[PDB]
RNA sequence: AGUAGAAACAAGGCC
RNA sequence: GGCCUGCU
């Protein structure tokens, strides 16, 4: 007998047990060297999709680009990204007729936000491309050499403290004639207009790597710093309007998500009475991201915005136009080999413009051929469509305005459809009195998108009737069923520290009992491997026990040293106590009352070297990248003990020519630090004002003596020590 | 007026109004009448202030110059002249020390004799209208309030006046000063009445220059400026446009339903070529276990010390010889290393104590078997271009390869039960809740039913190799290291027992990147003759070491024990998802304990017993020349924990693609069988979608013959 | 004394001078992310990787004048090379398990007090009393519930100026609160917390947790109430249902 | 050789 | 041969 897992499925049904169709148990496929190959096959892709509008060249960047708005329509079922826009305008308009007030409204609140937004907004982001060393870095890092270099040019603009006079600064630096740039090997190198509007107008390319469920790579993008404050409100506006639409799934979470399936599934099937058949869509849209004209984002928004100050619609329309000449770095490079030389070489991508073409194989050969002549300065023109989910939110109101056209009031016909959507991903029922009806309904709805630049995956769709589908995962068979495999990579020590882990572990089997419907004896289970991975990981072993690590020696003197063993936490090797019950209580205070005195305040000290803590944002907050899904944040419940370090970091800058950065981080940390003793609340609240550091330090220091002698330990000669003190360090900063 | 400004007052008070009219925002060349009279308010608030101080005494000392001393106590502690954020914390940090009541307005000093504020302000009106404006301005307040006005007077409540009257004459004397000095200059067209209190701004976010330029070239083609376009959109209404242009559009522009039959569906298509190889990091099916029967504990001991002891438990070694070559190697190599290995293994167990873990010397023979020095050196590109050979990596479709029966014989075997427990769980907190010992219960039963198989014993195997093999790789980065290959069980008495494999060789591991490959050498013992599979042995070089005596019935068999040897590799990621190989267990038993509850749902009553008792129930998990062969509860199991166990060895992205693309076609025959009457828009696009992710991973072709085996079996 | 001494230390090299002078106060936040550390994507893989190094983790500069350079065999406990961007120093975990067996004892009878949240739950399960468990289908609906159990009804700006007002009364600036609630609130939590030294930062971020109303969508069976929803994984199942009281009723 | 698979590893750089 | 780094 060949044993089969598959024939399974004969008896249970394939929903009930699809969670063995996940292989989530083994290493995720990972991308190894250059994105450039992507990059380009992606850029060609996007401009042959709509080779057949019409081509121009900008005169500020000098690029060409291709508008196929109110092209030609098409003709095969091929993707097209032929967009109409009377078409857009006249869904907008229906989208705002059956939700009057919705546009207002949503640019209202806007509105309000946009002029209270602050520049601190902008740090809280990941990875940013920083122009000013043409790379990759933290939202902030690349911020705050932007500001510093606008203020080296003479825009100051920002001093003000606001997003919006932030932009302002960023629009003036459009018009300049020469800006100035730093770099070290430091050198003042100079910036023309043209060249400075492409390095503002530039993404940067990288490849996605730990993404399951398809045997090829991708190529994802990442923005400037120049761009982001716009992009920041048309995705704030785009917020507030789908929060308005129940037809959206896209601002919400995942058990948001399914009751709303639940609900559009029962209105539409319920309303049906027996003459009218009902079928569904479990629709996946091709190439949803390169069909997406930022031109049309711009006809929406600015439709969006009629009848409001022109300055909001000046501010909200800056956005799509530059996306409309966003330019894209081809990436890393190409490394190449020599065999008979037994050597390598890592070529930049700059030179693809440039470089002969008999290194590369037929298909590179082809790609860089085809993409050459959108090449300016190293960085290739990308017009035509969105490069990655950069507006997911208003993609996902164009989807809505689509599902809504059909309410029947549009449709005129006895056929209708609803349904869900969310980026690059819906679900549409359908409803008709007869199979003719469905297919009229269904290709009618196929017409309409493909008008938007919409195209539907006929490869990756099927129909069914209602009672049985498929959304981001979520497999619906009169009701949803889990799945559990898709939360499977969550299970193991997430890697921030020991409490944290131990926290975010037992949180995390707490809430897939909650949502994921993990059973009782798995939860066990999975309680009892963590367990095992988490103290061979950690080195920290139940210390009876004679294993040998590099951390055996001290927990087992803390063992025989502690009298109620019971009381030690499992990260110094103690029992573990924890069970289904005790998996919403944190390690310390379940075994609070077991410990023995002299351990219990020697581990919770606040004069532990070993504990930091930066802002409010990051006391228990952990970023936890989820399979199959954006990035997310986690809060963990955790007692600061002094298992709450915070582990090494990279250290490998000190090889690179950007080593000065790191005495730069020692000294703003110095300063902080200070003025975090001088202004305590400088963390939980962000300071604001426009005074400078050493004016309010030394203000608070002549203050603070003062008041601690009306009552406290300072006296008149340690105040009058201070007095004079602060008035040396005026006349320093006087010279 | 600003010239008076420039001529009499003092820079400091200059640029501390001028810092102050930059707080609120508004422009000093609209209106600065209001810069004057408050630079005199806060100069009338320094000439009061300073000049002024204390000692521990009251009765404040006055002094025309603070002679040097710790003797500098000022009498009256300055608010304004300051931002609002620090004049709030000055207001905050007197209330919560002098225990006096916050003011809801800005004051603008503070006095210790008694103990609170003063807000002093000097306007152009007369004291005895301006001073109970104020006050109505301000709520309850017990700070004294003290204001001067230009005709000289002075007014106080309580009439109480706080310092020397010289110092008020003073005060006075300078403001006829500035009254009879705008005589010569002439302000009071406006100076009584310039302020009235005016609020209001417009924001402005103008589109200019370059950006107005592109705005005009993000539009649609039949558009020459941004205005037009807004006001093109602004007198747009609908009227039945998309109705138009779906009418023009082409009617080949379809979406048709193809309907799906019993028929339709056609088998996977599977590669042809050459037969699929092993690619596993250690032999599952052809492993052999050295043992010593020490009652240590999985991760007690030492490693070295247990594989010498275990080693010395057999008799039969044999020069070792070539049997089956690499047939792309150098045999003789792995056949030194292996002597090597031998005689270092030795030279261990002859010196004092055992070490913890063991540097083996880097010979030619490991130096070629490890991949050392063999990475092209990095160079310039502008000193190699004129290099024919030159040009990129080989970036192709893998090769072809057609399925083989030992993958299928492999799963087979790696589902049966086995005579020792090869999972010894943790700990947990004693259960209190009833269902907790539900949960208890149903964990046992499960943990009797998979201790018992190999899928166990490869988690353990894997997971053991894969820690040793990180530790040794980010601990000994540079040097080779020796490490057995150990496993620990429990017999049927209850006996604890060890096991060794055999060895591993860990290279160079200065892993940077998570693909970065540390290349290892691995050895292991076994009785299978690989003149039978050659094909499944590609990469393996395996000799004859050895003869084994196991009793049977048939005399005994004296049967010949090899030696699989072979270079392999792994990465950093690869060896942090091997080690959590544990993970398969949940997977498998998860999926079983929803089955048992969604059973459990429908008779209100746990289930549990009956399942793993009476075996009446049974799944089809295999199918036999006969016919589909139904297991009981325990079999399906072994067989879901055996699959999550070889997709965590034979992970690729063949694996995740196929599985996407075939989970599709699994739900639309699942549909097909439930009477939801199907319907594809391309089922060949599907097809070519899923045909395409399978090219050379034994396992994921399994997965396919597999599915082609349950269409066909289903559709009926 | 101190504080406005390494102010004027800083102050004298020229460097830390400009960057005080020129920065203003607004830019505090920046220039403190200000960083070329890059977050994690994988923390799982290093966090395996990093602990099989020697010094794998990072404390303050005193930790190398309280824990000794090595223990009784020799085993380094801390070194003096700092870390990348700070000036904190690599240590071993080792020096993390020294510090719990012989690294100074303090009181430890106020984290009970500020912990409130946590504690408030151990007392809550510790008294809580089981029932039988029945099997049956379970119509889990999904719905918005309050899963903080003590919020004061407060939002998160609402409760952030009681937060200040406790914790750091003089940045409070204008507020000055006037709902009674906030006031009995801040007596209370001024009068518990009035020497606790354990840190502002955590004692906001915990009294900002009690105080403030959160609330999330989860599928509920049953229940609706603060105190049962935190216990939902372990009352309602897929097919069984335990029957469950918190020790608060 | 080996790992792996649309491009890489099989140490890097600095003296 | 000596020393530096391991997500920059």
């Amino acid at each position: 007998m060949d044993v089969n897992p598959t024939l399974l499925f004969l008896k249970v049904p394939a929903q009930n047990a699809i969670s063995t169709t996940f292989p989530y148990t083994g290493d995720p496929p990972y991308s190894h060297g250059t994105g450039t190959g992507y990059t380009m096959d992606t850029v060609n892709r996007t401009h042959q999709y709509s080779e057949k509008g019409r081509w121009t060249t900008n005169t500020e960047t000098g690029a060409p680009q291709l508008n196929p708005i109110d092209g030609p329509l098409p003709e095969d079922n091929e993707p097209s990204g032929y967009a109409q826009t009377d078409c857009v305008l006249e869904a907008m308009a229906f989208l705002e007729e059956s939700h009057p007030g919705i546009f207002e409204n949503s640019c209202l609140e806007t509105m309000e936000v946009v002029q209270q937004t602050r520049v601190d907004k902008l740090t809280q982001g990941r990875q940013t491309y920083d122009w000013t060393l043409n790379r990759n870095q933290p939202a902030a890092t690349a911020l705050a050499n932007t500001i510093e270099v606008f203020r080296s040019n003479g825009l100051t603009a920002n001093e003000s403290g606001r997003l919006i006079d932030f932009l302002k600064d960023v629009m003036e630096s459009m018009d300049k004639e020469e800006m100035e740039i730093t770099t070290h090997f430091k050198k003042k190198q100079r910036l023309n207009k043209r060249s400075y509007l492409i390095r503002a107008l530039t993404l940067n390319t990288m490849t996605k790597d730990a993404e399951r469920g398809k045997l090829k790579r991708r190529a994802i993008a990442t923005p400037g710093m120049q761009i982001r404050g716009f992009v920041y409100f048309v995705e704030t506006l785009a917020r507030s309007i789908c929060e308005k639409l129940e037809q959206s799934g896209l601002p919400v979470g995942g058990n948001e998500k399914k009751a709303k399936l639940a609900n559009v599934v029962r209105k539409m099937m319920t309303n049906s009475q027996d003459t009218e058949l009902s079928f569904t869509i479990t629709g996946d849209n091709t190439k949803w991201n390169e069909n997406q004209n930022p031109r049309m984002f711009l006809a929406m928004i600015t439709y969006i915005t009629r009848n409001q100050p022109e300055w909001f619609r000046n501010v909200l329309s800056i956005a799509p136009i530059m996306f409309s000449n966003k330019m894209a770095r081809l990436g890393k490079g190409y490394m190449f080999e020599s065999k008979s030389m037994k050597l390598r070489t890592q070529i930049p991508a700059e030179m693809l413009a440039s470089i002969d073409l008999k290194y590369f194989n037929d298909s590179t050969r082809k790609k860089i051929e085809k993409i050459r002549p959108l090449l300016i300065d190293g960085t290739a023109s990308l017009s035509p469509g969105m490069m990655m989910g950069m507006f997911n939110m208003l993609s996902t109101v164009l989807g809505v305005s689509i599902l809504n056209l059909g309410q029947k009031r549009y449709t005129k016909t006895t056929y209708w459809w609803d349904g869900l959507q969310s980026s690059d991903d819906f679900a549409l029922i359908v409803n008709a009195p007869n199979h003719e009806g469905i297919q009229a309904g269904v290709d009618r709805f196929y017409r309409t998108c493909k008008l938007l630049g919409i195209n539907m995956s006929k490869k990756k769709s099927y129909i069914n009737r209602t009672g049985t589908f498929e959304f981001t995962s979520f497999f619906y068979r009169y009701g949803f069923v889990a799945n559990f495999s898709m939360e499977l990579p969550s299970f193991g020590v997430s890697g921030i520290n020991e409490s944290a882990d131990m926290s975010i572990g037992v949180t995390v089997i707490k809430n897939n009992m909650i949502n994921n419907d993990l059973g009782p004896a798995t939860a066990q289970m999975a309680l009892q491997l963590f367990i095992k991975d988490y103290r061979y990981t950690y080195r920290c072993h139940r210390g009876d026990t004679q294993i040998q690590t590099r951390r055996s020696f001290e927990i087992k003197k803390l063992w025989e040293q502690t009298r109620s063993k019971a009381g030690l936490l499992v990260s110094d090797g103690g029992p573990n106590l924890y069970n289904i019950r005790n998996l919403h209580i944190p390690e310390v205070c379940l075994k609070w009352e077991l410990m023995d005195e002299d351990y219990q305040g020697r581990l919770c000290n606040p004069l532990n070297p070993f504990v930091s803590h930066k802002e409010i944002e990051s006391v228990n907050n952990a970023v936890m990248m989820p399979a199959h899904g954006p990035a997310k944040n986690m809060e963990y419940d955790a007692v600061a003990t002094t298992h709450s370090w915070i582990p090494k970091r990279n250290r490998s800058i000190l090889n690179t020519s950007q080593r000065g950065i790191l005495e730069d981080e020692q000294m703003y940390q110095k300063c902080c630090n200070l003025f975090e003793k001088f202004f305590p609340s400088s963390s939980y609240r962000r300071p604001v004002g426009i005074s400078s550091m050493v004016e309010a330090m030394v203000s608070r220091a002549r203050i603070d003596a003062r008041i601690d002698f009306e009552s406290g330990r300072i006296k008149k000669e340690e105040f009058a020590e201070i007095m004079k003190i602060c008035s040396t360090i005026e006349e320093l900063r006087r010279q | 007026m600003e010239d008076f400004v420039r001529q009499c007052f003092n820079p400091m008070i200059v640029e501390l109004a001028e810092k102050a009219m930059k707080e609120y925002g508004e422009d000093l060349k609209i209106e600065t009448n209001k810069f004057a009279a408050i630079c005199t308010h806060l100069e009338v608030c320094f000439m009061y202030s300073d000049f002024h101080f204390i000692n521990e005494r009251g009765e404040s000392i006055i002094v025309e110059s603070g002679d040097p001393n710790a003797l500098l106590k000022h009498r009256f502690e300055i608010i304004e002249g300051r931002d609002r954020t620090m004049a709030w914390t000055v207001v905050n940090s007197i209330c919560n020390t002098t225990g006096a009541e916050k003011p809801k307005f800005l004051p603008d000093l503070y006095d210790y004799k008694e103990n609170r504020f003063i807000e002093i302000g000097v306007t152009r009106r007369e004291v005895h209208i301006y001073y109970l404006e104020k006050a109505n301005k301000i709520k309850s307040e017990k700070t004294h309030i003290h204001i001067f006005s230009f005709t000289g007077e002075e007014m106080a409540t309580k009439a109480d006046y706080t310092l020397d009257e010289e110092s008020r004459a003073r005060i006075k004397t300078r403001l006829f000063t500035i009254r009879q000095e705008m005589a010569s200059r002439g302000l009071w067209d406006s100076f009584r009445q310039s302020e009235r209190g005016e609020e209001t701004i417009e924001e402005r976010f103008e589109i200019t220059g370059t950006m107005r330029r592109l705005a005009d070239q993000s539009l649609p083609p039949n558009f020459s400026s941004l205005e037009n376009f807004r006001a093109y959109v602004d007198g747009f209404e609908p009227n039945g446009y998309i109705e138009g242009k779906l009418s023009q559009m082409s009617k080949e522009v379809n979406a048709r339903i193809e309907p799906f039959l019993k028929t339709t569906p056609r088998p996977l298509r599977l590669p042809d070529g050459p037969p699929c190889s092993q690619r596993s990091k250690f032999l599952l099916m052809d492993a052999l276990k050295l043992s010593i029967e020490d009652p240590s504990h999985e991760g007690e001991g030492i490693p070295l010390y247990d594989a010498i002891k275990c080693m010395r438990t057999f008799f039969g070694w044999k020069e070792p010889n070539v049997v089956k070559p690499h047939e792309k190697g150098i045999n003789p190599n792995y056949l030194l290393a292996w002597k090597q290995v031998l005689a270092e293994l030795q030279d261990i167990e002859n010196e004092e104590k055992i070490p913890k873990t063991k540097n083996m010397k880097k010979t030619s023979q490991l130096k070629w078997a490890l991949g050392e020095n063999m990475a092209p050196e990095k160079v310039d590109f502008d000193d190699c271009k004129d290099v024919s050979d030159l040009k990129q990596y080989d970036s192709d479709e893998p090769e072809l390869r057609s399925l083989a029966s030992w993958i299928q014989s492999e799963f087979n075997k790696a589902c049966e039960l086995t005579d020792s427990s090869w999972i010894e769980l943790d700990e947990i907190g004693e259960d209190v809740a009833p269902i907790e010992h539900i949960a208890s219960m149903r964990r046992n039963y499960f943990t009797a039913e998979v201790s018992h198989c190999r899928a166990t014993e490869y988690i353990m195997k894997g997971v053991y190799i894969n820690t040793a093999l990180l530790n040794a790789s980010c601990a000994a980065m540079d040097d080779f290291q020796l490490i057995p290959m150990i496993s620990k069980c429990r017999t049927k008495e209850g006996r604890r027992k060890t096991n060794l494999y055999g060895f591993i060789i860990k290279g160079r591991s200065h892993l940077r990147n998570d693909t970065d490959v540390v290349n290892f050498v691995s050895m292991e013992f076994s009785l299978t003759d690989p003149r039978l599979e050659p094909h499944k042995w590609e990469k393996y070089c395996v000799l004859e070491i050895g003869d084994m005596l196991l009793r049977s019935a048939i005399g005994q068999v004296s049967r010949p024990m090899f030696l699989y040897v072979r270079t392999n590799g792994t990465s950093k990621i690869k060896m942090k998802w091997g080690m959590e190989m544990r993970r398969c267990l949940l997977q498998s038993l998860q999926q079983i304990e929803s089955m048992i509850e969604a059973e459990s749902s429908v008779k209100e009553k746990d289930m549990t017993k009956e399942f793993f008792e009476n075996k009446s129930e049974t799944w089809p998990i295999g199918e036999s020349p006969k016919g589909v062969e139904e297991g009981s509860i325990g079999k399906v199991c072994r067989t879901l924990l055996a699959k999550s166990v070889f997709n965590s060895l034979y992970a690729s992205p063949q694996l995740e693609g196929f599985s996407a693309e075939s989970r599709k076609l699994l739900l639309i025959v699942q549909a097909l069988r439930d009477n939801l009457e199907p319907g594809t828009f391309d089922l060949g696009g599907l097809y070519e979608a899923i045909e395409e992710c399978l090219i050379n991973d034994p396992w994921v072709l399994l997965n396919a013959s597999w599915f082609n085996s349950f269409l066909t079996h289903a559709l009926r | 004394m101190e504080r406005i001494k390494e102010l004027r230390d800083l102050m004298s090299q020229s460097r830390t001078r400009e960057i005080l002078t020129k920065t203003t106060v607004d830019h505090m936040a920046i220039i403190k992310k200000y960083t070329s550390g890059r977050q994690e994507k994988n923390p799982a893989l290093r966090m395996k990787w990093m602990m099989a190094m020697k010094y794998p983790i990072t404390a303050d500069k005193r930790i190398m004048e309280m824990i000794p350079e090595r223990n009784e065999q020799g085993q380094t406990l801390w070194s003096k090379t700092n870390d990348a961007g700070s000036d904190r120093v690599m240590v071993s975990p080792l020096a993390v398990t020294w510090w719990n067996r012989n690294g100074p004892t303090t009181s430890a009878v106020h984290y009970p007090k500020i912990y409130k949240t946590y504690f408030e739950k151990v007392e809550r399960l510790k008294h809580g009393t089981f029932g039988p468990v029945h099997f049956r289908n379970q119509v889990k609906i999904r719905r918005r519930v309050d899963i903080n159990p003590g919020h004061a009804d407060l939002s998160a700006k609402e409760a952030q100026d009681v937060i200040m007002e406790v914790v750091f009364p003089n940045e409070v600036g204008a507020r000055i609160l006037t709902s009674e609630s906030q006031l009995t609130i801040t007596k209370e939590k001024k009068e518990e917390l009035q020497d606790c030294k354990i840190s502002p930062l955590m004692v906001a971020y915990m009294l900002e947790r009690e105080l403030v109303r959160k609330t999330r969508f989860l599928p509920v069976a049953g229940g609706t109430s603060s105190v049962y929803i935190e216990v939902l994984h372990l009352t309602q199942g897929t097919c069984w249902e335990q029957m469950y009281t918190p020790g608060g009723e």
